[PDB]
């Protein structure tokens, strides 16, 4: 439990340890989806003003 | 409002894509100015608040600032990394904000340099403000200051070129009306980098000082009508940044500029078009053109992002159909639970 | 013209549409994806290519193919000679009206948009519940592969010539360039035999190794010729490899029935071809119904 | 020459043998010396009646 808490507080160690196709795919999908959601909100709000 | 989301999208795009592969697909406003050319005054006039540090001829802008103007209940400025609100309606808070911005400029400076290439995103809210994103850049110096790094001029040029790399970026050149176009290199660089002129906009400062210097009307008319300059831009505008004092209020400068142009003999003689002057006309034209380009670009980007996300999802199904996508934190939680299970086993 | 059995229309439409798009589908989609040995990446590339092509190009080709088939039947019936009883005075008027009617023809604009979704959902299925459908896809793949293989053999034969046994029977002698190509073929044969999973692309050092062996035989060959011969040889080898895969996948339906994903007999190509064949059948039937109902009234109006 | 080493190495890989270029050079030196000595011996036989 002590080791896990120390590892949790250090994200850099996680990045070095977590390297894989599954990890990168999940991270990229999250970032792309987050950007897309912001774009949808921006477009809808822009078009609803008029 | 809308521009707040657009500014946020640009910030996340820069973080997600370090390179300009995707950042070069959206319109942007690029501002380049010389030393003591009134670039700070013009940016302050558009923002309707003096938020940048002022110095007696010294380039206080030691780091680029991404100033965003949006719609808000009160005229306040908020940092991206800090939630401490600063009220621009009070002069005391304005002075504190200027000191905070200068402190942030010095903190971001790396070792061995004087001007850092990092850009700080600042959201300046206010009722009735134009919905657009502005970029502040250090002034171009003909002679390198002894107190600055030898590559400060090169860093400023590189930052301006990187910003201008976007084919949809709008160029906003700022110079001095008392200096001829042949004595400044910035105007030559702007013309060279935009042979078409489909997005170049030129802003001339200290027009009142130039008029008080008995400037030739032919040169002013040619600059405004795009005759002397070989490049053919969409249009040219002239604004007055006051008498040059670093303590003058924005409201007094704007009122004086309007009165000066109303009583100016050049405008009543029809030498210069009445809609080619004042900051209000320039701001409205820039905002409408920038917004229309943004609308078209964002539609294309949204479709591309949706298709790209679909490809990523399809790859996930093909490779891992019976698994669930989790972020770095969730994977850590799953890994530790498996460890505890093995301990029990 | 509307008194013809629907089966005849479907057979003509299916064959015409398939041959119209078979070259584009195989060359531009199947070949680039087949290079990778990863099934997941292979499938992902196929799906991306399918969506890009279908959303913009598929409805246009289907409309042109359907209209062309209608033109063939209509124009022929206008000019069918009814033996010695055929009249010739009306033929001139028939041709003039036919040309004017064709110019005024205009297909429904909404059909393209409707069909885009129709075939998109049809191709999205990935389950073959019928044993006979699996066998039919194998036979359809074999016919398509054999046609492409025959074209590859013709190009190889043109560059090389008949076998020494055959050329002796026909008394034909290989040219100097033809013999040079034959020697290059033998070198590529040994290279492919040693490395049965060689990548399609080539490398400069590989060309140098091949060239030096040719010099050992007293033959000088430019790298460009070696690359061209390698491309044809690899295409022929890949087609033969696919044929062997078809033989192995012939009895693989039972394994697929239990979802034996761990089994190496992942007949992805058979499933993909079955989806194409099913899509063609739906498209042929849909076009036949549209031809029989939608465009008959427009033809009558224009006449 | 380097390209000669690459050609030899690839033929060795065709036999499932991996050999460093240094070993090939050493073997080539010994082989060439033996071949040259045999060539000289043949020259001696020809020069016997010369």
């Amino acid at each position: 439990k002590e080791v896990l808490e120390d590892f949790a507080e250090d994200g850099e160690k996680k990045i070095k340890l977590l390297t894989g196709k599954r990890v990168q795919l999940a991270e990229d999908l999250k970032k792309v989806r987050e950007i897309q959601e912001k774009l949808d909100a921006f477009i809808e709000a822009l078009h609803q003003e008029k | 409002s809308l521009i707040d989301m657009y500014s946020e999208v640009l910030d996340v795009l820069s973080d997600y894509d370090a390179s300009y592969n995707t950042q070069d697909h959206l319109p942007r406003v690029v501002v380049v100015g010389d030393q003591s050319a009134g670039k700070t005054s013009v940016l302050e006039m558009i923002a309707q608040a003096r938020i940048f540090p002022r110095g007696s001829g010294e380039m206080m802008t030691r780091s680029p600032v991404k100033v965003t103007l949006s719609e808000g209940p009160h005229h306040v400025a908020l940092f991206k990394d800090s939630s401490r609100e600063f009220d621009l309606t009070k002069e005391e808070d304005l002075a504190a904000l200027r000191h905070e911005i200068e402190l942030r400029m010095r903190k971001n400076v790396k070792e061995g340099c004087t001007v850092s290439p990092e850009t700080i995103s600042l959201n300046v809210k206010g009722p009735g403000l134009q919905r657009m994103v502005l970029v502040d850049l250090p002034g171009v110096i003909n002679t390198v200051t002894s107190g600055m790094a030898p590559d400060t001029k090169e860093t400023i040029f590189s930052i301006s070129k990187a910003y201008m790399q976007n084919p949809n970026a709008i160029i906003l050149c700022i110079q001095d009306g008392s200096v001829d176009a042949e004595r400044s290199i910035v105007t030559d660089l702007v013309s060279q980098m935009d042979p078409h002129g489909r997005r170049t906009i030129f802003v001339l400062t200290k027009v009142d000082l130039a008029e008080k210097n008995v400037a030739s009307p032919s040169r002013i008319q040619q600059i405004i009508e795009g005759k002397l300059f070989p490049m053919k831009a969409l249009g040219y505008f002239a604004v007055v940044t006051g008498k040059g004092n670093s303590s003058e209020s924005i409201e007094a400068i704007r009122e004086y500029e309007e009165e000066f142009f109303q009583n100016s003999k050049l405008l009543k003689t029809s030498m210069l078009k009445a809609h080619q002057v004042t900051t209000r006309n320039l701001s409205l034209a820039v905002s409408d053109c920038f917004w229309k380009m943004v609308r078209e670009s964002v539609e294309q980007q949204a479709d591309s992002f949706k298709a790209t996300r679909f490809n990523l999802e399809t790859e996930w199904k093909n490779n891992y159909p019976r698994l669930r996508e989790l972020d770095r934190n969730e994977l850590f939680e799953k890994a530790k639970n498996e460890i505890l299970d093995e301990v029990i086993s | 013209l509307s008194q013809v059995t629907p089966k005849h229309w479907e057979e003509i439409l299916q064959q015409s549409l398939w041959e119209r798009v078979s070259t584009h589908v195989i060359e531009n989609i199947y070949l680039p994806a087949a290079q990778t040995m990863n099934s997941g990446t292979f499938n992902t590339t196929v799906d991306i290519k399918l969506k890009q092509w279908t959303d913009k190009q598929l409805p246009n080709k289907a409309v042109e193919v359907a209209w062309e088939t209608l033109q063939e039947e209509f124009s022929r019936f206008m000019t069918e000679p009814k033996g010695k009883e055929h009249d010739d005075i009306f033929d001139k008027l028939k041709e003039a009206v036919k040309e004017e009617s064709i110019k005024r023809h205009k297909w429904n604009d909404f059909a393209e948009d409707s069909l885009r979704v129709i075939q998109h959902n049809a191709l999205e299925d990935r389950s073959i519940s019928d044993k006979q459908q699996w066998d039919a896809a194998i036979y359809f793949m074999e016919e398509a592969l054999q046609a492409r293989l025959k074209d590859t053999e013709n190009a190889i034969e043109n560059m090389v010539g008949p076998d020494w046994k055959k050329r002796w029977l026909y008394w034909k002698n290989r040219t100097q360039e033809q013999c040079v190509h034959n020697e290059t073929k033998n070198e590529l044969e040994k290279m492919l035999k040693c490395n049965e999973e060689h990548p399609a692309y080539l490398a400069s050092d590989e060309i140098t190794t091949v060239r030096k062996n040719l010099e050992s035989r007293g033959v000088e060959v430019d790298p460009s010729l070696i690359k061209d011969t390698w491309h044809q040889v690899y295409r022929r080898h890949f087609l033969k490899t696919a044929l062997n895969h078809c033989n192995l996948c012939r009895r693989g339906f039972y394994y697929y029935q239990r979802h034996f994903v761990d089994s190496e007999l992942e007949c992805n190509d058979v499933v993909l071809f079955w989806r194409i064949q099913r899509m063609l059948a739906i498209t042929a039937n849909t076009l036949r119904q549209q031809l029989t109902n939608t465009e008959v009234r427009r033809l009558e109006k224009n006449v």
